[PDB]
């Protein structure tokens, strides 16, 4: 039918949902951004550098049976926050089913 | 329920340059726009959906709770609507250009007398912005006309006190006007904490080719029941319940 992702409000300023990568699902939040096309998580290999990474999930693709390698750098720039790469290939569940 | 969209390419963020994600909730983003702005013309994964033919409708509605402790937060519908969530009729818009959800404002009037974007402008609808964002010049008279304080770099406070005294602000959509009242265009915030009232307009200029651009974020889909329609290349909305 209509498939429901519950959403969490923090503030009123951040909406996120639960999401997951690989089989068996890694659980993740993302929010549903209708102003970018890009899907991103972080990696379980971002770089120390990356202090944000140290504090949320990373993304590991040795646990995941259904995971492609593509291993292309990408480099996304928001009006705010900037990222970088590699994009990587497995199956996404919404929710983290 | 659950879907299961297979062989989706995403990145692994290595880098992450800032506080902007430091201080951030949620782990990533799943972007939801059209496929011109994908980076590396990565199929975006409702186009994954749509082509792995996973919903009977290839649409998506957003509900957004304006209260913070509220549960549910909000609720995405992916391949249709939630009814239990508006009141009336959806009415809908067209994409004007088919990379964000593009769609063409024809002035906002402030009640106090302020017309801005008189000549119509072109418009986008963001869940991934707080804020409702315009020009810098037109959110600074609309900031004035309101009487909002500038807090730093086109944020501007209101005290919460002050909120009942302000004038509704109404974006004319598609010939439709849809009303914000001072309560829905302000938010609450704290560290000391409270009576500080961020005014929910940000100014900001979005440069050629893509901008001048008015976003209409968080703020807007809060009192508005928000459809995107990948079907109809079209926007759709109503009061949320
Ligand atoms: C990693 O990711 C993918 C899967 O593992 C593969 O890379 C990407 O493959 C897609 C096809 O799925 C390519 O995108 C296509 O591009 C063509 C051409 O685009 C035209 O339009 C743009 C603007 O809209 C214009 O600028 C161009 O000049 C073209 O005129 C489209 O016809 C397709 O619909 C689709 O969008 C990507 O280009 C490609 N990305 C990259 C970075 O290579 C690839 O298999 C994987 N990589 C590896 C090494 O295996
Ligand atoms: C939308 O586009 C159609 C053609 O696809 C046009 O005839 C219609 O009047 C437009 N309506 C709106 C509400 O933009």
């Amino acid at each position: 039918g209509p498939i429901p992702e519950v959403l969490k409000n923090y503030m009123d300023a951040q909406y996120y949902g639960e999401i997951g990568i690989g089989t068996p699902p890694q659980c993740f939040t993302v929010v549903f951004d209708t102003g970018s096309s890009n899907l991103w998580v972080p990696s379980i290999h971002c770089k120390l550098l990356d202090i944000a990474c140290w504090i949320h999930h990373k993304y590991n693709s040795d646990k995941s049976s259904t995971y492609v390698k593509n291993g292309t750098s990408f480099d996304i720039h928001y009006g705010s926050g900037s990222l970088s790469g590699y994009l990587s290939q497995d199956t996404v569940s919404v929710p983290c089913q | 329920g659950g879907v299961k969209v297979e062989r989706q390419v995403f990145g692994e963020a290595t880098k992450q340059p800032g506080i902007t994600f430091i201080a951030a909730k949620f782990d990533g983003i799943l972007g939801m726009a059209y496929p011109r702005i994908s980076v590396n013309n990565v199929l975006p994964v409702f186009d994954n959906l749509m082509q792995q033919k996973l919903v009977d409708q290839n649409i998506f509605s957003f509900y957004l709770s304006r209260d913070p402790d509220a549960q549910p937060g909000g609720e995405l519908m992916l391949g249709g609507t939630d009814s239990k969530y508006y009141k009336g009729s959806l009415s809908y818009l067209n994409v004007t250009r088919k990379a964000y959800w593009q769609v063409h404002l024809d002035q906002v009037e402030v009640a106090s007398g302020l017309t801005l974007c008189k000549e119509g402008c072109e418009a986008i609808v963001d869940t991934g912005t707080s804020l409702m964002v315009g020009p810098v010049d037109e959110v600074r008279e609309l900031q004035k006309a309101i009487g909002a304080v500038p807090l730093i770099q086109g944020e501007y406070m209101i005290p919460c006190e002050k909120v009942s005294t302000l004038p509704a602000i109404t974006l004319k959509l598609g010939g439709k006007g849809y009303k914000l009242s001072p309560e829905d265009y302000t938010l609450k915030v704290s560290q000391a904490g409270k009576t500080l009232c961020l005014s929910g307009f940000m100014g900001m200029d979005i440069p050629p080719p893509s901008g001048p651009l008015w976003i209409l974020g968080d703020v807007f889909i809060g009192r508005y029941y928000t459809v995107f329609d990948r079907d109809n290349n079209r926007v759709g909305f109503a009061e949320a319940a």
